[PDB]
């Protein structure tokens, strides 16, 4: 017997999060309404009536047990119901891994074709078939109550407008946590990174807390 | 003109020489006159060159006319790693 | 211009005040513009009469639009009504960069007869300003070999004519000068490239990298936790240490390592020892001598191709590499002719010379030429013809199909006879109805492998969505092998003709997934391939997590050939990733000969020239097309519909035709004199600039480096500072610098 | 200063300075420097240059920018602590 | 804007041919960590539910009987029970050694595959996965420490040739220290992404567990 070797380079998933995914439109240049832009914009709509004629053919002469519909009714009868959460613990092999169960027992498990092989990685939440256990699915981690609790949700009501005498040190701290965004060309044209961190010191009431508000305040991070 | 034709030969890089060079000689002459003149015209070492004429290896038996040479005919010297017997020999 | 505005909103202006027109404002002539090109189009050719006012507004109104930065608008009110001719008697020295930028990025999308013709305008207007440079790009864009003479010999300024000289021959176009011409002698070897073996083993000493690479230094077994093997190492060596003249395995003494090979492996072998000499031509030729005399009937052949690569991509004022390889095409031992038409096709790729074709044609008709030789007859002459629409080689390639019969079209070999035609009207586009009505009568399925492989071809590089409309309609059919040969190159079809630009390549890619998707193992199997095509030297992650999922393909083709694809995506790219890919690759398909045959060669051409050589064959800003290349690229990828017997069969050989597409990766800033002149440049991705007016960067994310630096696809190169003035905008290849008389005034 | 002269020259290599920017003088007036301290001061000499809506950054920027970072915020440098534990 | 009104009336009809497109190719959703429908062998997957069974992870305790022909193995099966199996016929009696982690059935918990050992999935995170974009260029002022960091920790394995034949063994461990922003992790940095060998960070804080024993535990398992 030998070891499987995985085909898949490392053990993390894949950093990207959160994509267009099928939707990664091209972005057309320029954006102002002109003939290329319509030119390059029709490029983009003939290609999808080429795709569109294209794949409603291969449907239409595709047998009945292969339909867009049915093969997702069939991928719940593979998954069937219920579908135990469990932990990923070790991918052994492209479409196989060890998972436990909540009970704390290990199993070695065959992942299945549809599962986004790509959200794999251990201490991850996998959705395990109740019979066979064989990895079905990868449940997306709901916010954590740590998460929630760092996070302002509502920016703070408090501007810059509302703090007086400090313009130096509001010009310093736009420069490391507002100009960088919203003017990023500035740092690149110049060949620096921005400033990397900025403390905010003093005698205690004097705004260090105000300006981190008004920072909040007109953030889009 | 005269029996005698415009020979521009080419040059390896390593010999840092002029590569736009000229080699005058008669036709009447075969391949292997021609092969030593030019080994001794810029300096080499005639036993580890080859010359391509007319679009056409240099057969050394045949003389120069019957090979199919002409006037403002291009030439080039191919440096040799080990002889045409040598090699032949080797293995 | 409230309302509809249909026939009014002109017509009112046009019988009432006829004062100048911007006096109403720049909204209401934006409207009245508009329905300028409207009613051009409704205006039939009995109603010439009725536009007299209607070009005295566009006299004004082209004017008024340059006048406020609204130049994009301008252009576009020429291009509807079809008389872009007049815009260039109005173009300004402020204004001429954005016109011309705004015009060749229409040329992509806009259809026939309109392509030349907004080329053309756009040529005219740096003919007027005394643009040449960008001029021989839109030029050579057009495919105008007498515009190009006269491009060529108008301007006056020889550092300019020295800098064309490299532009055409990085594209392998060749100019015949008269000695009447000043600096004849330096600009013919300009443009011969003799000199880019020097110059590029300049730059290999100044980025350290001289020293050989063996294949063990790629493979990198010692991290892991056969004539099959041997010959793979023999590509291996050769990619890697492609066009060095260097190399610690053939450099020396090779016979042991040559020897290890056996069948067919010692063909590609003692051909592998050119491609380490690739442009020397001179020093390349003193090593093959050696091999030459073998009495071993693959080393002398194998050697023979090796003449073809040493001087391919250079063209010598006498060639060497016809002299080493005429008596050889009719010899009787086939294997000997194998190595002498596909090294002649090689060496010579992309010229058109009678002499080699007359000399190669009567190969292919000869009764002793067998269908190997003479598919392989079919490479070669359709490479040195072309994009020439050569009749002469299409006689032939006609009269040898025909003539074969039925059963030996069977063979995958005759696959490529069509190539070879379709090499021969490479990009011409409507050039191949004559030869489509002669392939009518070749009998099927040949005839629909033959006529799909010439029509794509002849659209090559054209972005044509009428033409890729009835390639997928080829795909929409799935045949339940024999009968869905051709399906494969529909698939490649796809690839070839999106490739011209950004937005119609990466649409393929959408239906690329479908068609590995919906589509038949045949029609699948074709799929990799054309993702090499389509992002050749491009290592984009999008294809290559693409190719990464098929890696591992239960068909075993679709398996080779996604592998291939993954090192020719990433071709000479040395990408860190993609390399830990193919070495995990490597130990997954270590109990497969066959898979783990095409991983060797993926790792090869990753580290192709050690990270200094592409495969792409798109430069000058990924807008000029060279022929030669794509010739190479499509006689790999076409043979690779057959990876089982033709790669991985006995005419691995095959391989070497990516060496027609082999280029250096360069920016090299030449003094006035031609000498090298190193200063600091700026190297960053592309930024489209259409539109925006004003200075937009066209770097972004860049770094500063000295100019001798590596180009990988997709990022442009700016001076960082103003002390030298550029030849040319793009700074790609060979460019020579002009000191400033601004800077240090 | 040898050194910190090439770690100037590493992190101002992609800065848009001047022709004549002494960076040996520059490392000269900071004898005692981290390589972070000059990263800092590359990047805050840009950001004088930024500030005054210049595209080029001048050898008086890296001037002032030795000065705001080697100079004033010589306070909470952790070099005087550290190098008695190294 | 004479081509506003064009422009929207293909950009609706491209965003309709996306959304019409999605409807027949699928990939909507992804909450359930589900596959575009692209990578769907499902004709494998019903087989593989059926032909592949599940198999318990356990761990082999003691090998009775190992010289003779009926070799008996205990074995753990984690938090289930204790089992007195026998192996498999497709697994070789010598691949089965004690200690280690093995795939047992679940009707007859027959040893059916060995299995790696178990870790952590916090040290298995702690191997570097992407190099980190900082050469040896990028660090000035370090020559002769760069020289010697790399002599250990590079060329030893880039070229082990040269230490074998004079009987040499590299040191196998350098030390950084010095103040900082003096640039012990940015050289460190620089090592990663030129290595080609396993390269694992590890921060003296992630050492430090709530528990007793935790720390040496997972340094047993780095
Ligand atoms: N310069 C200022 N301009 C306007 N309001 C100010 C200013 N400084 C302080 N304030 C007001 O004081 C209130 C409380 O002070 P704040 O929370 O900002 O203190 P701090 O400087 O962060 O100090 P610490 O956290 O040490 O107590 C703020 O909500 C703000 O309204
Ligand atoms: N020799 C150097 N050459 C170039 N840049 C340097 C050098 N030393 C430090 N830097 C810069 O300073 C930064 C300081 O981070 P670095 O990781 O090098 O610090 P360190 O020595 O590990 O410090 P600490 O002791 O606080 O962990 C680096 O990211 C780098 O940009
Ligand atoms: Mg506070
Ligand atoms: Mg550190």
């Amino acid at each position: 017997y030998e070891p499987p070797v995985p085909t898949r380079v490392g053990k993390k998933k894949k950093k990207t999060k959160g994509p267009d995914a099928a939707s990664k439109l091209p972005l057309v240049t320029p954006h102002t309404q002109c003939r290329l832009k319509l030119l390059k914009l029709e490029r983009i709509k003939d290609y999808l009536l080429m795709e569109e004629e294209f794949i409603r053919n291969q449907e239409q002469m595709k047998p009945l047990e292969e339909k867009q519909e049915e093969e997702r009714s069939k991928v719940d009868d593979l998954r069937g119901t219920p579908m135990s959460v469990g932990t990923l613990e070790e991918i052994i092999d492209d479409n196989h891994a060890i998972v436990s169960t909540s009970v704390g027992s290990e199993h070695y498990v065959s992942i299945l074709s549809f599962v986004d092989k790509d959200l794999l990685e251990p201490g991850c939440s996998v959705l395990l078939n109740h019979k066979v256990h064989a990895v079905i699915g990868v449940l997306m981690d709901d916010t954590d109550p740590l998460v929630t609790v760092m996070k302002v949700e509502k920016a703070p009501q408090e501007t810059y407008a509302d703090i007086g005498g400090l313009d130096n040190q509001i010009q310093e701290i736009k420069e490391s946590v507002e100009l960088p965004l919203t003017h990023p060309e500035y740092y690149e044209e110049m060949g620096i990174k921005p400033p990397k961190g900025v403390i905010l010191y003093g005698p205690p009431g004097t705004g260090k807390t105000l300006l981190a508000k008004a920072v909040a305040n007109q953030t889009s991070a | 003109t005269t029996g005698i034709a415009t020979i521009e030969v080419f040059l390896p890089p390593r010999l840092k020489k002029d590569r736009k060079n000229l080699l005058e000689t008669r036709l009447h002459i075969t391949g292997r006159e021609l092969r030593s003149k030019i080994a001794e015209t810029f300096g080499l070492q005639e036993n580890y060159i080859k010359i391509v004429i007319n679009k056409k290896q240099l057969q050394l038996g045949k003389t120069l006319e019957e090979q199919g040479v002409a006037h403002n005919v291009k030439a080039m010297v191919l440096e040799l790693k080990q002889s045409e017997e040598d090699a032949r020999k080797n293995f | 211009m409230t309302m509809s505005g249909e026939r009014e909103c002109l017509k009112y202006r046009l019988v009432g005040s006829q004062e100048e027109l911007a006096s109403w404002g720049h909204e209401y002539v934006r409207h009245l513009a508009g329905e300028v090109a409207k009613e051009w189009q409704e205006l039939d050719d009995a109603e010439k009469v009725q536009r007299e006012p209607l070009l005295t507004l566009v006299k004004e109104i082209v004017p008024y639009n340059m006048a406020h930065n609204a130049e994009h608008e301008a252009c576009d009110l020429l291009m509807e009504i079809e008389q872009v001719d007049m815009l260039e008697k109005d173009i300004d020295e402020n204004a001429y960069a954005k016109v011309c930028l705004y015009l060749t990025s229409c040329v992509n999308y806009v259809p026939e007869p309109e392509n030349s013709a907004l080329l053309r305008c756009a040529l005219g207007v740096f003919r007027k300003f005394s643009r040449f440079p960008e001029a021989l790009r839109l030029a050579l864009m057009l495919n105008d070999m007498e515009l190009v003479e006269d491009i060529f010999t108008s301007c006056k300024d020889v550092v300019v004519q020295k800098q064309m000289a490299f532009m055409l021959g990085r594209h392998g176009v060749f100019l015949e000068l008269s000695e009447d011409v000043e600096e004849y002698e330096d600009l013919t070897e300009i443009m011969s490239n003799v000199q880019l073996n020097s110059n590029f083993l300049a730059l290999a000493r100044e980025l350290d990298i001289m020293e050989p690479k063996v294949p063990d230094d790629i493979y990198k077994t010692h991290l892991e936790n056969s004539a099959r093997m041997n010959l793979a190492s023999s590509f291996v060596n050769g990619f890697v240490n492609a066009a060095f003249g260097q190399d610690k395995l053939l450099t020396d003494d090779g016979n042991k390592w040559l020897y290890k090979n056996k069948d067919h492996g010692m063909l590609s072998a003692a051909a592998s020892l050119g491609m380490i000499l690739l442009w020397d031509v001179d020093g390349g030729l003193t090593q093959i001598d050696k091999y030459l005399y073998s009495s071993e009937d693959y080393i002398k052949s194998g050697a023979l191709l090796a003449c073809g690569i040493v001087n391919s991509g250079v063209r010598n004022e006498c060639d060497p590499a016809l002299a080493l390889l005429s008596d050889y095409v009719l010899h009787n031992s086939n294997t000997m002719r194998l190595g002498s038409i596909f090294g002649l096709g090689l060496a010579y790729a992309g010229s058109n010379r009678e002499d080699v074709l007359t000399l190669l044609l009567p190969v292919m008709g000869d009764s002793k030429s067998s269908m190997e030789v003479a598919g392989v007859t079919a490479l070669a002459c359709g490479m040195i013809a072309v994009g020439s629409c050569n009749g002469d080689v299409t006689s032939t390639i006609l009269q040898t199909i025909m003539e074969k019969s039925e059963t030996e079209l069977k063979d995958t070999y005759a696959r490529w006879l069509p190539l070879g035609l379709g090499l021969n009207h490479l990009g011409k586009g409507e050039a191949i109805e004559a030869i489509l009505a002669a392939l009518e009568v070749v009998s099927e399925p040949f005839r629909s492998f033959a006529n799909t492989l010439v029509d794509v071809c002849a659209y090559a590089g054209s972005g044509n969505v009428l033409k890729v409309q009835q390639l997928l309609h080829i795909c929409s059919e799935h045949f339940d092998a024999d009968m869905g040969a051709h399906q494969g190159v529909a698939v490649l079809g796809i690839a070839l003709i999106a490739m011209g630009e950004e937005i119609g390549a990466e649409m393929a890619l959408r239906t690329f997934g479908h068609l590995l998707r919906y589509g038949e193992p045949t029609l699948r199997r074709a799929v990799p391939l054309a993702l090499a095509l389509i992002s050749v030297s491009n290592p984009r992650l999008n294809i290559l997590d693409t190719l990464s999922k098929f890696s591992h393909d239960a068909d075993p083709e679709v398996s080779y050939n996604s592998i291939f694809a993954m090192g020719m995506v990433g071709s000479g790219t040395n990408n860190a990733r993609l390399a830990a890919m193919l070495r995990q690759l490597a130990q997954y398909h270590a109990k497969d000969p066959n898979n783990l045959f095409m991983v060797r060669l993926a790792q090869g051409l990753t580290h192709l020239g050690k990270g200094t050589l592409t495969l792409c064959p798109y430069h000058s800003d990924r807008q000029l097309m060279s022929q030669v290349a794509v010739a190479g690229l499509l006689t790999v990828l076409v043979s690779f519909l057959d990876v089982r017997n033709i790669i991985l069969g006995k005419s691995h050989y095959v391989l070497y035709g990516l060496v027609a597409a082999m280029q250096p990766r360069m920016l090299v800033t030449f003094d006035e004199e031609l000498r090298p002149l190193p200063v600091s440049v700026r190297v960053g991705q592309a930024v489209d600039v259409v539109g925006q007016a004003g200075k937009p960067k066209t770097i972004t994310g860049f770094q500063t480096h000295t100019t001798p630096v590596l180009l990988a696809h997709g990022e442009r190169a700016e001076l960082a500072t103003e002390e030298f003035l550029p030849v040319t905008p793009i700074l790609e290849g060979f460019v020579i610098l002009r000191k400033n008389p601004n800077y240090d005034l | 200063l040898e050194g910190r002269t090439h770690i100037f020259k590493i992190h101002a290599r992609s800065m848009s300075v001047e022709r004549d920017i002494r960076f040996e003088l520059l490392a000269r007036l900071c004898p005692n420097s981290t390589g972070a301290e000059i990263r800092s001061v590359c990047t805050e000499a840009g950001m004088f240059a930024i500030r005054a809506r210049r595209k080029i950054a001048t050898e008086k920027d890296f001037l002032e920018a030795v000065n705001k970072v080697i100079k004033s915020y010589a306070k909470f440098s952790a070099t005087p602590r550290y190098m008695t534990y190294n | 804007s004479t081509y506003s009104r064009q422009i929207k009336q293909v950009e609706d009809d491209i965003q309709q041919l996306l959304k019409k497109i999605n409807e027949l190719t699928g990939i909507k959703e992804s909450d359930t960590g589900l596959a575009p429908p692209a990578l769907w062998d499902l004709a494998a997957d019903k087989q593989t539910l059926q032909s592949e069974q599940p198999l318990q992870v356990a761990r082999c305790t003691k090998i009775i009987n190992a010289d003779s022909e009926d070799p008996k193995y205990i074995i753990n099966v984690k938090q289930f029970a204790k089992f007195v199996v026998d192996l498999s016929d497709q697994v070789a009696p010598t691949d089965i050694e004690e200690g280690m982690r093995v795939g047992v059935d679940r009707n007859k918990y027959q040893i059916h595959i060995p299995l790696p050992p178990k870790i952590d999935p916090t040290v298995t995170m702690m191997q570097v996965e992407e190099k980190p974009d900082v050469t040896y260029s990028d660090v000035g002022g370090c020559k002769e420490q760069i020289e010697k960091l790399r002599e250990v920790v590079e060329t030893p394995l880039l070229h082990p040739e040269r230490f074998v034949n004079l009987g040499i063994e590299p040191p196998k461990g350098v030390l950084l220290f010095g103040p900082p922003g003096t640039g012990k992790t940015l050289c460190a940095r620089a090592v990663a992404n030129r290595t080609d060998a396993c390269f694992i960070r590890v921060i003296g804080s992630e050492l430090v567990q709530k528990y007793v024993g935790e720390g040496a535990r997972m340094v047993r398992e780095l």
